[PDB]
RNA sequence: CGACUCUUAGCGGUGGAUCACUCGGCUCGUGCGUCGAUGAAGAACGCAGCUAGCUGCGAGAAUUAAUGUGAAUUGCAGGACACAUUGAUCAUCGACACUUCGAACGCACUUGCGGCCCCGGGUUCCUCCCGGGGCUACGCCUGUCUGAGCGUCGCUU
RNA sequence: GAGCCUUGAAGCCUAGGGCGCGGGCCCGGGUGGAGCCGCCGCAGGUGCAGAUCUUGGUGGUAGUAGCAAAUAUUCAAACGAGAACUUUGAAGGCCGAAGUGGAGAAGGGUUCCAUGUGAACAGCAGUUGAACAUGGGUCAGUCGGUCCUGAGAGAUGGGCG
RNA sequence: UAUAGGGGCGAAAGACUAAUCGAACCAUCUAGUAGCUGGUUCCCUCCGAAGUUUCCCUCAGGAUAGCUGGCGCUCUCGCCC
RNA sequence: CGGCUACCCACCCGACCCGUCUUGAAACACGGACCAAGGAGUCUAACACGUGCGCGAGUCGGGGGCUCGCACGAAAGCCGCCGUGGCGCAAUGAAGGUGAAGGCCGGCGCGCUCGCCGGCCGAGGUGGGAUCCCGAGGCCUCUCCAGUCCGCCGAGGGGCACCACCGGCCCGUCUCGCCCGCCGCGCCGGGGAGGUGGAGCACGAGCGCACGUGUUAGGACCCGAAAGAUGGUGAACUAUG
RNA sequence: CGCGACCUCAGAUCAGACGUGGCGACCCGCUGAAUUUAAGCAUAUUAGUCAGCGGAGGAAAAGAAACUAACCAGGAUUCCCUCAGUAACGGCGAGUGAACAGGGAAGAGCCCAGCGCCGAAUCCCCGCCCCGCGGGGCGCGGGACAUGUGGCGUACGGAAGACCCGCUCCCCGGCGCCGCUCGUGGGGGGCCCAAGUCCUUCUGAUCGAGGCCCAGCCCGUGGACGGUGUGAGGCCGGUAGCGGCCCCCGGCGCGCGCCCGGGUCUUCCCGGAGUCGGGUUGCUUGGGAAUGCAGCCCAAAGCGGGUGGUAAACUCCAUCUAAGGCUAAAUACCGGCACGAGACCGAUAGUCAACAAGUACCGUAAGGGAAAGUUGAAAAGAACUUUGAAGAGAGAGUUCAAGAGGGCGUGAAACCGUUAAGAGGUAAACGGGUGGGGUCCGCGCAGUCCGCCCGGAGGAUUCAACCCGGCGGCGGGUCCGGCCGUGUCGGCGGCCCGGCGGAUCUUUCCCGCCCCCGGGGUCGGCGGGGGACCGUCCCCCGGACCGGCGACCGGCCGCCGC
């Protein structure tokens, strides 16, 4: 239950702040967890999602074993597209499908140091 | 307008009342701020008590309650002169004083100086530097406690005189009835027609 | 409202320009311009009676009166029929009341509480809570309740010692004290007999912060149990005793029904 | 027999009522106390690559610098893609900058007409000669400079 | 109420079945796609046929009145799918110098000009326009403002408040 | 350019003062008051009027009494009086 | 085969278009072209009455204080040497002020249209008055006998509430007369008998909360004016320099 | 005649510094109506408000008595409950309307002119040195103000000067570091628990029962939001005296500058003036023979002046010391910066405005002032063929759905078009009664009833009839073994190893005290503590009643499945 008086349970001022994120908060919002393997390898529940990770999709018209690299992330409209997940239009050309990275399910992560760095502080405050 | 038998009513209302419409929505939050106020004035301001300074006994004037009895402002400073202490040096040991209350009974002279004596015998003062002027060793472990409730002394002391067996006695009852209040009414009311007459009696030869 | 369609500055035509006596606002170009001011059947108009803030909200109760219903539903709930009446699984509970040892009020995991409600059968009512907790019916959910959680078991202890985290996010439970016996938790929604579940000390606390009729209340300053209006009141025993039946007429049971 | 008129039902047509939703109001309560002569509130004009409004800014003009976070903004081409160099966006903003009118302040205001001081080139210098920089409103306080009296007085002709 | 459900809630329609005397209600059938109801208590901004009721929409009138102040148009060709109306040739007329002519002050603010479209505008029409979209256009020592005072408006000194 | 609202101006009509002038326009007091028109929203059951006395600057109104409804209380019958 | 029905049609009979001002409306009285949404007796304070609950000669925490910081906690619980205070328990007077118990028995002073001493009872009497109490009497398949058994009543009695009357007490005035006490013997106080005025007493029923009705003042069931005041804006029309 | 000093002044674009203007919800100062009521209207009420003007602060104002009271007296201002709809004002009509107590929050008190004393011991400015970080403040030398009066000592509660007495030894303004602090000091950044598993629907799941006898996992975290629907676990978020870092504020502890108060006696000083007050006149108040303020005139006193609620004279008494000033707290806030909640509203409601809203637009101007939300999960917004020049259309395609095709959720009424059925000279429509037709509903229409008992025909079963074996329930007697409920005594036992209350006591108990002659006197009186007695709980044996919702064992009749 909320006992902090300083945070909201408000509907409307929830779904405001929530649509009306800027970017850096935005970033957190989409957070996408992680393989089991990868946790236990790691110690850590969620990362947030970038350029450059693998995705496997778990829920939707595209479900599992299709691990692919994702390519752009729309932090306006709350949606990542992968490369590997496909939808033609009406006259043959190819576009990618909104998923949500909530729904998403990465299998490998993009090595770097300030991601090394995320990733020490986010298993020091696990502890 | 009116109807059937009820009171004649006169409401002042005439006057625009919806403007000024002062209603207690912020009682509880008055309540939560000026419990907060004394907290913080316990924690931040001293190891003194709460309500610091003392209150003499002092009797309300009336004829309706001046058999009661009330925690006055101030210390009387004749009161403060026979306890024996300066007036600020007072006013730093906590004796609330008042240069203003005056004193025409030597009943709560001596009344208020004695509770100036047990308020010298129940303070417990700390002095900066150990050069100990005025204390001791560690007092009963810092007093047992640091910050009292609402008066130390519990001001109000509604004095109880009993006076329960007397036997019944001799003509004092025979002798104190109701003719007592007539008469000393009439007397004061021709206590100065009688004496003009007297000054014209003695006038006249 | 407290500052309603009177924003709006307008005046009525009258006689001619025979649209309407209500008051128009007056001006030009916008269309608005000649529509219905201020007033009840207009549009954007000032509703009738503008609820104010200085209505009558608060009430105030007798203070004996509240005590009155603090130790009635304290009774109720010492009745099976009423609190299975009410709803709550009471099939393989053990005996009423429940009085718990000392060493419940010092619980600090949940795992601990919800073995205890295991092992005292109020899982069972937890489960019906669990069961409905269905969304809100009507525009309620907009105003951030979106939620029928029905009210289940209530444990009443003192000495809080960390039972409030044990027993702070089970789902259907109150949250109550001794000393602190609130109506609207333990008779919610002006229905008596909710189950609940005591302690030692709070058992023998409420025989010295009511007493019985032979002495006072020792916490509270001058409350005494009320009158009790019917002493032995089992009217099936007394329209069956001898002494009553003693005194009856005879058992008149014909029906004498109309003659053609 | 058909045409016209009336009542139902099915389907179709301006109409957006009802139902459902809310980045919106309304009410109540708490916390802090905050504009300006070091140019306030307000207004005019301008600024995006494609940019009318709202929003954000002031010739450094869709933001500059710094800190924090850490791979984006995005409708479209481009641009930095670098991170074993410094690093895109976003928020904070504590450092710079903040056109004109505006208490508006050189005059009333027609972006006109001046007056001092200094610096650059134009006959290497004022003499009503171009550009740039600083100053030039009223009242008043303290102190400095100058002078007005047949206001009062000292010394001398 | 271990209530109802995306195997279909609210809403709406119904030559379907029924109940209650009536306020109304339940079920069936058709669209709809996410919330709804029953009992017990509680509180209302709680029921519409009217008020020259307010807002919004729609009929009869009704394809009706009306497209009639100022003498008038006609033939051929051309771009164009499309011409009583656009453009040109020709003919006949009007305004007839106190103009239906050529330029100004106030006012308008891009309406001026070229190109393209013709759903929208022009009370029919357009291939046309002052409509729409794109791109252009206003160059001063010697034209005027700026200078001056006119009727008048105005700050300081002063006075009032 | 000057005269601005009980003010201006008028060869005088009370005419003109931004389509309004025998007292302009905008906003506020203001949701001004009205014994005066119009309207006042679901069903069923029971009971059910008056247009009269007196008074009032009273005569389209109100007060009082009368007519009416609701809530009860005190009793009485069921067994030659 | 059956079927009433928010389907359609025909036939017989009755049937003027709703709402309200009115004695009278279908009116040649007024509003209404049609349809959807909104739309009019609310809220506060005060009073009175009725009802429901708690306590009850008391009642009430609304003003504050106490709990550990809690979403519901702007709730709730408690104060009691926090009952200050409101209402009620005492009224009458303009006021000084005064302020609700009488009855029975014995003795005493001339039981004298007259007071004292001692004891007892205690909110008076009359007529009705629900109810309650005592009880003559008689009734149960064959006899003397009994206990509860079936089983009421003539008559008598104490009398709730309340009504009607009489009587008593208290307060302010009116008339008539006498007596008593002295922290001081006075234009000092007190007392008696009668008829009056009071919203009185004559064993008190109030306080708090809630609901319903009615009235008042607040915009007060909704809409409506000719008008008044305050502060600003206009001589681009027109009037005159 | 000239030079100089002082006093009155002018000038400057002299050096430094200050006020203008805006918001104005709360607060202060002025003045300021009428609609309305009084059923009429003048006094009155509206109202000392609305409008107008001038000012500042997070509060403002007020604030240390020229006070209240009149007795067993209190003692700054503010705020609340009472006082109280009362005293009182009012064509005493309508109506208006306080105050002192008393109980609470808050508590903080002071300074100056005069009087004298200190050789102006005082302040402003200029120039250089002593100085530390982010920056300006003490000390050296000369230019002014000030003797027509700076500063210290002083404040009506008395103060000052000189002896006597025992004493007191000191403060506040800096600077680096160490451990803190009640939310575990301020705010900001970044992070932290636990299913996304097996089965089945669905376009999608967050839907649907279950995860071994330890309840599959986490919980101090099951608030809320987004995610393709209805999630505690899939995601920042939620709990936690949870952790790590940076920035800021505070009280400890080394330098620099100042530092005689109390009691007795003697002497001296002891106060705010066109001001109070009086007359008169306006506004206001509840304030009346005038509460306050103001205009004019008259205009002081020093055992004085004011107040003492009925004008005035005489007398007595109570209280205060005005015409000078400061001061935080409780209190108010519809403006503003963030903030949390809602028995509130749902695009004709709620602010005028959920949206490019004070916007479009109107009036010369003051000013007036709108309408307007929704496709889908994602545009995947309809490729391509074909008629027409296009608008548009027929195929085809995406989507669960085009019956969602760019103002696109749901899609009614008024009204219109088509189809189907029926009807038509008394305008249409209606009530009662039937009839005919049509849609639809239930069923098989010469064939639809069930439940029990008994007499007949085959079949397979096992109990029941009686008993043994078994646990569980009902009933009552010994109230048998024992707990407990109602009134009663007793151990006065827990009275000192006990709770509650008593204006009932104990002056031969104690302590702090007064009085009379360190001691004595209960000789009399005040406060607190000890305990004597009165009405209820805590054990016991002995006993009466129901064994009554208080229930076990022992035994009995009558139940019951296996
Ligand atoms: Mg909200
Ligand atoms: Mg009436
Ligand atoms: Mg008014
Ligand atoms: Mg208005
Ligand atoms: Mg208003
Ligand atoms: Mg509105
Ligand atoms: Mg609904
Ligand atoms: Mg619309
Ligand atoms: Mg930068
Ligand atoms: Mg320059
Ligand atoms: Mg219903
Ligand atoms: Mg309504
Ligand atoms: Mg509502
Ligand atoms: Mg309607
Ligand atoms: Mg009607
Ligand atoms: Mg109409
Ligand atoms: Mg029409
Ligand atoms: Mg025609
Ligand atoms: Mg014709
Ligand atoms: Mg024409
Ligand atoms: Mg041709
Ligand atoms: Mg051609
Ligand atoms: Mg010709
Ligand atoms: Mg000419
Ligand atoms: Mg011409
Ligand atoms: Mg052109
Ligand atoms: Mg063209
Ligand atoms: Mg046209
Ligand atoms: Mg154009
Ligand atoms: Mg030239
Ligand atoms: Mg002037
Ligand atoms: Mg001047
Ligand atoms: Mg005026
Ligand atoms: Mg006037
Ligand atoms: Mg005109
Ligand atoms: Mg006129
Ligand atoms: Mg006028
Ligand atoms: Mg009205
Ligand atoms: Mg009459
Ligand atoms: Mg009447
Ligand atoms: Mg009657
Ligand atoms: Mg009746
Ligand atoms: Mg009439
Ligand atoms: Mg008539
Ligand atoms: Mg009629
Ligand atoms: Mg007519
Ligand atoms: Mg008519
Ligand atoms: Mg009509
Ligand atoms: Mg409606
Ligand atoms: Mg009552
Ligand atoms: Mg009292
Ligand atoms: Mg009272
Ligand atoms: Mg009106
Ligand atoms: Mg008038
Ligand atoms: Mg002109
Ligand atoms: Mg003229
Ligand atoms: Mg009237
Ligand atoms: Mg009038
Ligand atoms: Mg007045
Ligand atoms: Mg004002
Ligand atoms: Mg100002
Ligand atoms: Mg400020
Ligand atoms: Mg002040
Ligand atoms: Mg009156
Ligand atoms: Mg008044
Ligand atoms: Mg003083
Ligand atoms: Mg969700
Ligand atoms: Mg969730
Ligand atoms: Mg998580
Ligand atoms: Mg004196
Ligand atoms: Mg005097
Ligand atoms: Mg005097
Ligand atoms: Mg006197
Ligand atoms: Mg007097
Ligand atoms: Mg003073
Ligand atoms: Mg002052
Ligand atoms: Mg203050
Ligand atoms: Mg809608
Ligand atoms: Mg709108
Ligand atoms: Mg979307
Ligand atoms: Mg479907
Ligand atoms: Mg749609
Ligand atoms: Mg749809
Ligand atoms: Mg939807
Ligand atoms: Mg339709
Ligand atoms: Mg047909």
């Amino acid at each position: 239950m909320k006992f902090n008086p300083f945070v909201t349970s408000d509907r409307s001022k929830n779904r405001k702040r929530h649509f009306n994120a800027p970017s850096h908060i935005r970033r957190k919002i989409m957070s996408s967890p992680l393989s089991k393997e990868l946790r236990q390898k790691y110690n850590v529940r969620s990362m947030p999602i970038r350029k450059d990770d693998e995705v496997q999709v778990v829920r939707g018209h595209y479900k599992g074993q299709q691990i692919g690299k994702v390519v752009q992330v729309y932090r306006k409209k709350y949606v990542i597209y992968i490369e590997r997940v496909q939808r033609e239009k009406a006259n043959g050309t190819t576009v990618h499908v909104g998923i949500h990275p909530s729904k998403v399910v990465i299998t490998r992560l993009k090595l770097d140091k300030d991601r090394k760095k995320i990733l020490e502080r986010k298993a020091k405050s696990r502890q | 307008a009116p109807s059937r038998n009820g009171m004649v009513l006169k409401p002042h209302f005439h006057k625009d009342w919806q403007r000024r419409v002062a209603t207690w929505f912020n009682q509880p939050a008055r309540k939560i701020r000026r419990r907060k106020a004394r907290q913080a004035k316990a924690r931040r301001i001293a190891p003194r008590p709460a309500s610091g300074p003392i209150r003499p006994i002092v009797r309300c004037p009336t004829v309706r309650y001046h058999t009661k009895v009330r925690a006055g402002r101030g210390f009387s400073l004749e009161e403060l002169r026979v306890a024996g202490i300066h007036k600020k040096v007072a006013r730093t040991i906590g004796i609330s004083v008042d240069p203003r209350r005056r004193n025409k009974s030597t009943e709560s002279l001596q009344a208020n100086v004695q509770r100036l004596k047990e308020y010298r015998s129940k303070l417990i003062l700390f002095p900066r530097k150990p050069s100990a002027p005025k204390k001791g060793d560690s007092s009963a472990e810092e007093l047992k406690l640091a910050t009292q409730l609402t008066g130390p002394v519990m001001p109000v002391r509604n004095v109880y005189k009993k006076e329960k067996a007397r036997v019944i006695t001799e003509e004092e009852k025979n002798f104190k009835a109701f003719a007592s209040l007539r008469m000393a009414r009439a007397n004061a009311r021709l206590f100065g027609i009688r004496a003009k007459r007297a000054k014209e009696a003695a006038e006249q030869d | 409202s407290e500052l309603a369609g009177h924003q709006t500055s307008a005046e009525s035509w009258g006689t001619g320009r025979a649209v309407a006596r209500i008051p128009r606002v007056r001006g030009g170009g916008t269309h608005r311009s000649g529509q219905g001011a201020f007033g009840n059947m207009c549009r954007g108009g000032r509703m009738f009676a503008p609820t104010k803030t200085w209505r009558r909200w608060h009430r105030r109760v007798n203070t004996t009166q509240k005590r009155y219903a603090i130790c009635s539903a304290l009774a109720a709930s010492a009745l099976p029929a009423l609190v299975m009446s009410k709803g709550h699984r009471i099939e393989e509970v053990p005996e009423l009341p429940l009085v718990v040892e000392d060493k419940v009020e010092g619980y600090k995991k949940t795992k601990e509480a919800v073995l205890l409600l295991k092992k005292l059968k109020a899982w069972n009512d937890i489960k019906k809570v669990y069961a409905s907790q269905r969304m809100r019916a009507g525009k309620g959910k907009m105003r951030n309740r979106r939620r029928i959680q029905r009210r289940g078991p209530c444990i009443i202890y003192n000495e809080d010692n960390g039972i409030i985290k044990a027993f702070r996010n089970i789902p259907g439970i109150t949250l109550l004290n001794v000393s602190k016996l609130n109506i609207l938790k333990l008779a919610p929604g002006g229905h008596v007999g909710r189950f609940c579940i005591w302690t030692e000390s709070a058992f023998r606390k409420l025989d010295e912060l009511y007493g019985t009729w032979r002495k006072a209340a020792s916490l509270k300053s001058n409350y005494n149990l009320p009158m009790h209006k019917m002493i032995n009141t089992d009217l099936s025993r007394i329209l069956k005793s001898p002494e009553i039946q003693r005194a009856l007429r005879a058992p008149r049971k014909k029906i004498h029904r109309r003659v053609l």
